[PDB]
RNA sequence: AGGUA
């Protein structure tokens, strides 16, 4: 995984420091970002009311 | 709000009219219970003091 | 899915939701509803076997009231062979199983909006119209034969607004493709009204206004409140021996 | 809005008959016949009763004595 | 067989004694809400309070009959929305977890109208409900009569139930994210920007932190006025220098007057925060405790977000 | 007391990519200006977007015509990303008309004098039949922010024509904003930094006009702060 | 296009020190934009006057005891940071504090100049006990922008001075505290608006409303060149 | 019946 990240010109640790949107000030220490496969389950709030 | 049909109607009318108080009444479930117990060979009654 | 396990292709192909080419050849015709394949010479039966036609199931109600449609993932002139994915079914792209979506996520607390196991979601997600599902729900209006008189479907409904009449045809059925919301009338069902009991105040009011009780009561199928959407398909089933209507 | 009823509990230590007395006060407040004694912020009778009890204007005794005096002018 | 039932008699108590004027929906976090209030979606609020809407509409005379009010509310015109805000403003509503294990499973909150479809629940209260936001559904009940409204405000209210009925220690305790934020804010390093500085008031500490001239945690001497409940219940203002960290002073800004500074001049875990709330309640009372709990929730969330605490593959 | 930031070289590494520099900025102001401009650009940028589309052959979003390999919903989705600039009119109705096999792209739209297609290669659909013909009326209007077709449909009450299809309009022209404050070294004043704003936009809004509009919005907001009502 | 502007700004204040200003309605996110911008302007860079260098006629160290004074040098230096001084003349000016006798040495004991105005007439600076019962020094008060810690100042100062010039952190900015809270707000049926709550504690050198308005003036003054 | 806590 780290080798493939190096091929992508990305930090080896997999953590990138992110700048907040509200204040425009970066968080102390890097934060883990990445593309995760996320699923929308059949429990939609519209059906639940 | 559960089983007292007369109390439920009176509450709805009171809230629409802008008044907040209730008739304790008797839930219809309990009257069903009384009639169903009487359906057996068992007497059940409501006695005053 | 960016991070798969290799069973995505097998699951997508083996399930019936994917239109798979039974006999290889050259794609002769591509359409959102039809895919016509000119079979190869070495795969046709003796005589004229001709073409292979695949009709794509589109926007059909599943058992969970979710849309299932198949989109063509091939183009004209593409050479295909047996076992190839001609059309990608629901939650499937390029022959891979594609239930959800791959999204950029950051693991960090954010003003407590993601507190227990909660997710915080950017407006870009709804802007990209991703994770936007299509729910095809089913509604049934049955015109029955009651002892008060046979029910009928008609556009003219007593004591209703003209907006309701607007969306129906002369047959009392909403047009295919009309946008409806909760409470709108879809089928103009009416039931032969029986004997009517009137309170003294009702009798006084009918004496005043000159109105009298309607011989037929409204029984039209309204959209249940809380749901919206477009009428994409209308089915009419009239049993044999009963007169057909215009919409059928 | 009344976030806490602890100050009201201080005046009426039972914390249950507090509900009864403030409910009586608020019902006389909503049902016509009685006029407020504390300024409102477009609020219903409940927080009015809480504020009235909190400043000591209304408890069980004041409500009872007031219903007497009103009974005496209406009987006249 | 109709009499004999499980659990208990069916129609009477269970199953199940259904109730009117109730709703149900999925719950989400309410991190901006005050403790005594909860987010209630506009649609559920409208449907729940239809008789109230009719009553107020006929009171101000915008509808001449109940039927006209029904047409107005189903059209959902902007007129009925102000009526709805008025009826919600003071009316408390009961929030209920699907399983009810103890009396904290039902708590009153002031509903706040929100566009959307899920009930926003106060983060501090989810511990009492044993509710995690993973699809849990909660029900809302409307206490109709004035006696019931008052009864909910006095007893059902969350702020009235800050302590567990099984033990005196508070049940509304900062739990996970806010605890992490507090810990990161109070935990001290060995070297950081702005060590050895001398500060007066925690206000200079917050100024230095927000300006980036110092670090959130660094050993600093700060002059702070701690108040002690002494004599007969009178505040004793003692102003002196404490060796602490910037984050600790920033937190001390939040802490209401009357508590010893030693309570925050330490690494704060879950136990530390729970003990600190218990001490605050015992020393000050109810209202300072509720205000301090809400403020500590806000501070913990904010400084957890600013922390950027993340779990990687290397940690 | 202060020196004044001035619009300096605005380079275009790409048609959709713009790097705009602001050199004479006081230290401590770079992050403030950068964050403020980022917020304003992502939030309140006026832009042109498609709102309603009338396709002759179909009656709703969930149908398909002959000779097209993309569902009508897919055509609407592709049109959502269509990049267009209108100058004189706030609302325009473009006509798309093409028959014959081939990829129907954005350049095929009948272009008016006030309407510019900045992404002519943006494919709209594919016609896979010789006699298949597409005729569409695409309504493009001006707006800011994100207005989906579930809010103005409540303000229109089931729009009377059934042949028209409403799409969610993402009027935002800018897709990505970043700002870097770096030490701008210049002879006058020892403490100065420059703000480099790297912007990815759909080409509908020029970076110069973008920055000017963001500054105008920020100044209008600050106007309330300048004069306080007591 | 059509742009929304805040209506009916409300301000509730405590003395000339602690003001809460609520502003609504603000369009999506604008509450955070304005709050963060104002907070950075007020904190990082605001013109003001502050104490920079101090004398101690006794020990010329910044952490040793002072004879005749029941306060060590570090905390008497700290006392001067809280001293709110507004100078209306030349940028750098020297104030001589010379008073004998036991008791609290406060700001009233400092001589008043035509260019320097003492905001707080009673403010604890020192305490004098029996031993020498005399306190004496000269203090630099300088005009500057923002907050300049002493540890940073010596880094930015290569011109050396004889030992006795005790450097102190200067808070030129008049605000001790600035915070903004963004909360949901309602207008008509659109609920995406937000209230901006600016809670700010100032030193009294300037009224909080004046502080906010001049901060916004500085921001817009930075801006105009962008707008045409 | 399956699914959710």
């Amino acid at each position: 995984i780290k080798e493939l990240l190096k091929l992508g010109d990305l930090p080896t640790s997999g953590q990138i420091r992110l700048y907040d949107g509200r204040t425009g000030e970066q968080f102390e220490r890097p934060v883990t970002v990445g593309y995760m496969y996320m699923l929308k389950l059949n429990h939609l709030v519209d059906d639940k009311m | 709000k559960s089983d007292d049909v007369n109390g439920r109607t009176k509450m709805y009318k009171n809230i629409v009219d802008g008044n907040h108080q209730m008739e304790p009444g008797m839930p219809e479930s309990f009257n069903v219970l009384l009639k169903e117990i009487r359906s057996l060979g068992i007497n059940i009654e409501l006695e005053d003091e | 899915p960016l991070v798969g396990t290799g069973m995505e292709r097998a699951v997508a192909v083996d399930s019936g939701v994917t239109a798979v080419a039974k006999r290889g050849g050259v794609v002769q015709y591509v359409d959102a509803s039809r895919i016509v394949i000119k079979v190869n010479e070495d795969e046709m039966y003796p005589g004229e076997a001709g073409i292979d036609i695949y009709n794509l199931t589109k926007y059909t109600r599943s058992n969970q009231n979710t849309c299932i449609n198949q989109m063509p993932c091939v183009s004209l002139g593409e050479p295909v062979e047996r076992g190839d994915v001609l059309a990608d079914g629901p939650s499937t792209d390029l022959g891979e199983l594609a239930l959800g979506q791959n999204m950029r996520v950051a693991f960090m607390p954010w003003n407590g909006y993601n507190f227990e196991d909660s997710i915080l979601v950017s407006e870009r997600v709804v802007q990209e119209d991703r994770f936007t599902t299509i729910h095809i729900q089913e509604l049934a209006c049955v015109s029955r034969d009651t002892k008060l008189g046979p029910e009928e479907i008609t556009a003219d409904i007593p004591n209703v607004g003209e907006a309701a009449l607007s969306k129906l045809d002369e047959s009392g059925i909403v047009y295919i493709g009309a946008e409806v919301t909760g409470g709108d009338i879809l089928v103009g069902k009416v039931t032969p009204k029986g004997e009517t009991q009137l309170t003294p105040e009702e009798k006084l009011l009918r004496a005043i206004f000159g109105e009298k009780a309607s011989d037929v009561k409204d029984s039209s199928l309204r959209v249940p409140n809380g749901v919206s959407g477009t009428v994409i398909d209308v089915q009419v089933f009239t049993r044999d021996g009963v007169e057909k209507d215009k919409r059928a | 809005a009344r976030v806490t009823v602890q100050d009201a509990v201080e005046k009426i230590g039972n914390r249950f008959d507090l509900v009864l007395v403030a409910a009586r006060r608020a019902r006389q407040m909503q049902v016509g016949g009685k006029d407020p004694l504390v300024p409102e912020e477009n609020d219903k009778t409940t927080v009015i009763a809480l504020r009235e009890i909190e400043e000591g204007l209304i408890n069980n005794q004041i409500l009872d004595v007031r219903e007497r005096q009103e009974q005496q002018e209406q009987e006249a | 067989d109709m009499i004999k039932g499980k659990q208990g008699r069916f129609r009477q108590n269970l199953l199940g004694k259904r109730v009117d004027y109730s709703g149900r929906s999925v719950i989400t976090v309410g991190p901006y809400l005050r403790l005594h209030q909860c987010g209630l979606p506009k649609k559920m609020a409208l449907e729940l309070f239809k008789p109230f809407i009719y009553g107020k509409l006929e009171l101000r005379g915008l509808a001449t009959t109940i039927k006209a009010a029904k047409k107005m509310v189903e059209r959902e015109e902007a007129v009925v929305w102000d009526i709805l805000d008025e009826v919600i403003r003071e009316h408390p509503v009961l929030l209920n977890r699907a399983p009810t294990l103890h009396r904290l499973g039902i708590q009153a909150f002031e509903p706040v109208l929100i566009e959307g479809k899920a009930i926003q629940l106060h983060p501090l209260v989810c511990a009492a409900y044993n509710a995690d936001f993973d699809g849990d559904q909660m029900a809302v009940h409307v206490p109709l009569t004035l006696e019931a409204q008052l009864e909910a405000r006095a007893l059902m209210m969350s702020t009235n139930n800050i302590l567990s009925p099984a033990n005196g220690e508070p049940i509304i305790v900062p739990s996970q994210d806010v605890v992490l934020g507090l810990y990161y804010m109070t935990r001290d390093c060995v070297n950081a920007k702005g060590e050895g500085m001398v500060l007066t008031g925690p206000k200079e500490a917050e100024r230095l932190y927000r300006s980036g001239l110092a670090s959130l945690h660094a050993r600093v001497k700060v002059r702070i006025t701690e108040y002690e409940k002494d004599a007969n219940g009178e505040l004793v203002a003692k102003t002196s220098l404490k060796d602490t960290t910037v984050g600790r002073a920033i937190l001390w800004m939040i802490v209401p007057k009357g508590l010893p500074y030693s309570i925050v001049n330490q690494a704060l875990g879950k136990k530390a925060i729970s003990k600190m709330l218990n001490t605050c309640y015992r020393i000050l009372g109810l209202k300072p405790t509720v205000i301090f709990a809400d403020q500590i929730m806000y501070t913990g969330f904010a400084y957890a977000a600013r922390s950027g605490a993340s779990v990687g593959i290397d940690d | 007391e202060f020196l004044k930031p001035r619009l300096v070289d605005i380079e275009q590494v790409s048609s959709t990519h713009a790097k705009v520099t602001l050199e004479p900025l006081e230290r401590g102001f770079g992050h403030t200006l950068g964050n403020a401009l980022r917020r304003i650009l992502l939030s309140s940028m006026p832009g042109c977007a498609v709102t309603e589309v009338e396709i002759d052959g179909v009656l709703h979003e969930y149908s398909t015509k002959e000779g097209v390999q993309e569902d009508i919903l897919e055509i609407l989705l592709n049109l959502k990303g269509l990049a267009v600039r209108v100058q004189g009119k706030d609302e325009v109705i473009l006509t798309l008309n093409k028959s014959g096999i081939g990829p129907v792209t954005a350049a095929d739209i009948t272009h008016d004098g006030d309407v510019e297609i900045v992404k002519p290669q943006h494919v709209i659909c594919h016609l896979t039949d010789e006699n298949a013909s597409i005729s569409m009326r695409i309504k493009v209007q001006r707006g800011r922010g994100y207005v989906p077709a579930s809010t103005r449909i409540h303000s229109e009450e089931d729009e009377r024509p059934i042949g028209r299809l409403l799409v969610d309009a993402c009027y935002s022209p800018v897709e990505r904003i970043a700002y870097n404050v770096e030490a701008a070294r210049v002879e006058q004043r020892t403490d100065l930094d420059k703000l480099v704003i790297e912007m990815e936009t759909n080409g509908t809004i020029d970076p110069e006009e973008a920055i000017r509009r963001a500054a105008t919005i920020l100044a209008e907001q600050l106007e309330a702060f300048v004069d306080l009502r007591d």
